[PDB]
């Protein structure tokens, strides 16, 4: 599993093992990659893609954080002009002055804690690391890396993009967060582990009546004897005058 | 710490970050005994006059006419509205009984 | 960008063509990934349930 | 008396019939709702009444 | 498509088949 | 009941200020100073009312 355990908490270890039983991380990554490939095949000719490719992926790749590999390979009939790296929410992107024929897509799943639940920073850092890494081999220098935070249900991509891929990837991520089977199973297991389920007309009479009962208010008189300077002259106001 | 007051929320437009101090102390929310006692005296004098004027009008004091005095008074203007009121009028010696409950 | 509104639709279906519940889709994915399917008794129970559902939906 | 040797046989082989009266004695159909529930959002009665 | 490749009891190379 | 005395700074601020708003400018917490006030039942007080009209 790709989860790091800061501090020997056997309780949390058992709980996380129960949640991710039966190689759930690998199944989640597999489901995500198949869903993305299906989406790309359903919109193949619209973006000038010759075909998609299922890269041979080592099982550990799903939970391999030190290095990485390729997940999906896109082959083209025409040249793809590529743009400079931008985030998933970067509406304005600057075009790079180069083209390619084979385009790689990588999927990285993470379990972010409270301090490191920023998916965009993680995606950017890991894209700039794996691309310029020596134990990670990419088919092409140009591609996209999508980081998905299962602990907080986030997703962001920072790699190199070509025109027409932005909306496709956006709705692909939307639909895959909305209706992935493996992600739904993860959510259900987490829920089970957490045991959480879903005038001067009538006012004059009132004033007269209140003043009629104001006699009893004189029987209880309180003096706010606090914050007294105790230097000036004291007040000896009599009780009869105050009652009157 | 402020570092623990930041949180993120994701919409289709993207992820947005937000921020929000000292933990409140109990003593700030418990009324002092002296204030409790002066408040009790004034509130029960008010209740006495309200009860006598309600009797003068031949009516029973409601919850609304005493809601201004809610949660004020050492007894409880609130208790004046409890159902067992009649039953609890015979439960004499209850403070000493509660103190002696430690032996049982 | 090029300019389009890609209709990215992802659905789970089976060899019978019926839409699958997320639990059923996850079960199928796990069975295919583990390399081993359900047992004979489970297969017979599933087939009987499918036949009963088809009979009930026919009226 | 020595403590009997702990063992875990099959918890139940058949159901219905008398089994139901058994639970009825202990484990009968309670409310089974809003008693073991917490209501994540709001607060019932006072905050720290306990 | 919707093909799901095998993880357990493959006996071949570690990486997934195409 | 409570007694209150105006500081010379408070008196100057009140004399200078002329607005009759709810929170007029120049009003400060140091303007007023509470003074000791004690009731008694030894000396009776006198009451004066207008000769022509009523106080109300």
């Amino acid at each position: 599993t790709g989860i790091f355990m800061h501090g020997k908490i056997p309780t949390l270890k058992i709980s996380l093992i129960q949640i991710f039983r039966a190689h759930l991380w690998q199944k989640i990554h597999e489901s995500i990659v198949m869903d993305l490939c299906q989406v790309f095949d359903q919109e193949l000719d619209a973006l000038e893609i010759e075909t998609v490719q299922k890269e041979t992926i080592h099982p550990r790749k799903s939970y391999k954080m030190n290095s990485s590999c390729a997940d999906i390979l896109l082959f083209a009939s025409y040249k793809w002009n590529v743009s400079r790296p931008s985030l998933l929410a970067d509406s304005k992107d600057v075009m790079d002055s180069t083209t390619t024929q084979k385009y790689w897509i990588d999927i990285q799943l993470r379990w972010g804690d409270y301090d490191s639940h920023d998916i965009e920073r993680y995606a950017r850092a890991k894209f700039l690391d794996y691309t310029t890494d020596n134990m990670s081999i990419y088919p092409s220098p140009t591609g996209v890396l999508i980081a998905i935070d299962l602990a907080y249900n986030l997703h962001s991509a920072y790699g190199n993009w070509f025109p027409g891929s932005k909306p496709l990837i956006q709705q692909a991520m939307a639909k895959i967060m909305k209706a992935n089977p493996a992600l739904y199973v993860l959510r259900e297991r987490i829920r089970k582990g957490l045991q959480l389920y879903s005038s001067s007309k009538t006012e004059w009479r009132v004033r007269a009546i209140s003043a009629a009962n104001l006699h009893l208010r004189t029987n209880h008189i309180y003096v706010s004897s606090d914050d007294i300077k105790e230097t000036g002259y004291t007040y000896i106001l009599p009780k009869n005058v105050l009652k009157k | 710490p402020q570092s623990d007051l930041r949180w993120s929320k994701q919409t289709d437009v993207g992820i947005t970050h937000f921020r929000s101090q000292l933990i409140p102390n109990l003593y700030r929310y418990i009324q002092p005994w002296e204030s409790e006692f002066i408040d009790s005296q004034r509130v029960w004098a008010e209740y006495a006059l309200k009860r006598q004027e309600a009797i003068a009008q031949n009516r029973r004091l409601t919850l609304e006419d005493l809601e201004d005095s809610w949660d004020r008074g050492i007894p409880r203007i609130n208790t004046l509205f409890q159902k067992d009121r009649h039953t609890l009028a015979y439960d004499k010696g209850w403070r000493v009984r509660t103190d002696f409950k430690q032996y049982q | 960008k090029d300019g389009y509104k890609p209709d990215v639709k992802i659905e789970y279906v089976d060899e019978t063509g019926r839409k699958l519940t997320p639990k059923e889709a996850f079960r199928q994915l796990s069975h295919r990934f583990h390399g081993k399917g359900s047992g004979k008794m489970k297969t017979e129970r599933r087939m009987k349930k499918l036949d009963e559902e088809a009979l009930l939906k026919k009226m | 008396k020595p403590l009997p040797a702990p063992l875990d046989g099959q918890r139940k082989k058949r159901g219905g019939r008398r089994y139901r009266k058994m639970k009825e004695r202990l484990g009968l159909t309670e409310i089974r709702k809003q008693a073991n529930r917490m209501s994540f959002g709001e607060i019932e009665e006072d905050a720290y009444q306990e | 498509k919707r093909k799901y490749r095998q993880y357990m009891n493959r006996k071949g190379g570690f990486n997934r088949p195409l | 009941l409570t007694a209150y005395k105006l500081t010379p700074s408070g008196y100057e601020w009140g004399r200078q200020n002329t607005d009759k708003g709810n929170n007029p400018k120049g009003y400060l917490p140091s303007h007023y100073e509470r003074v000791q006030m004690l009731l008694s039942d030894r000396f009776l007080g006198f009451f004066m009312v207008p000769a022509q009209s009523s106080w109300n």
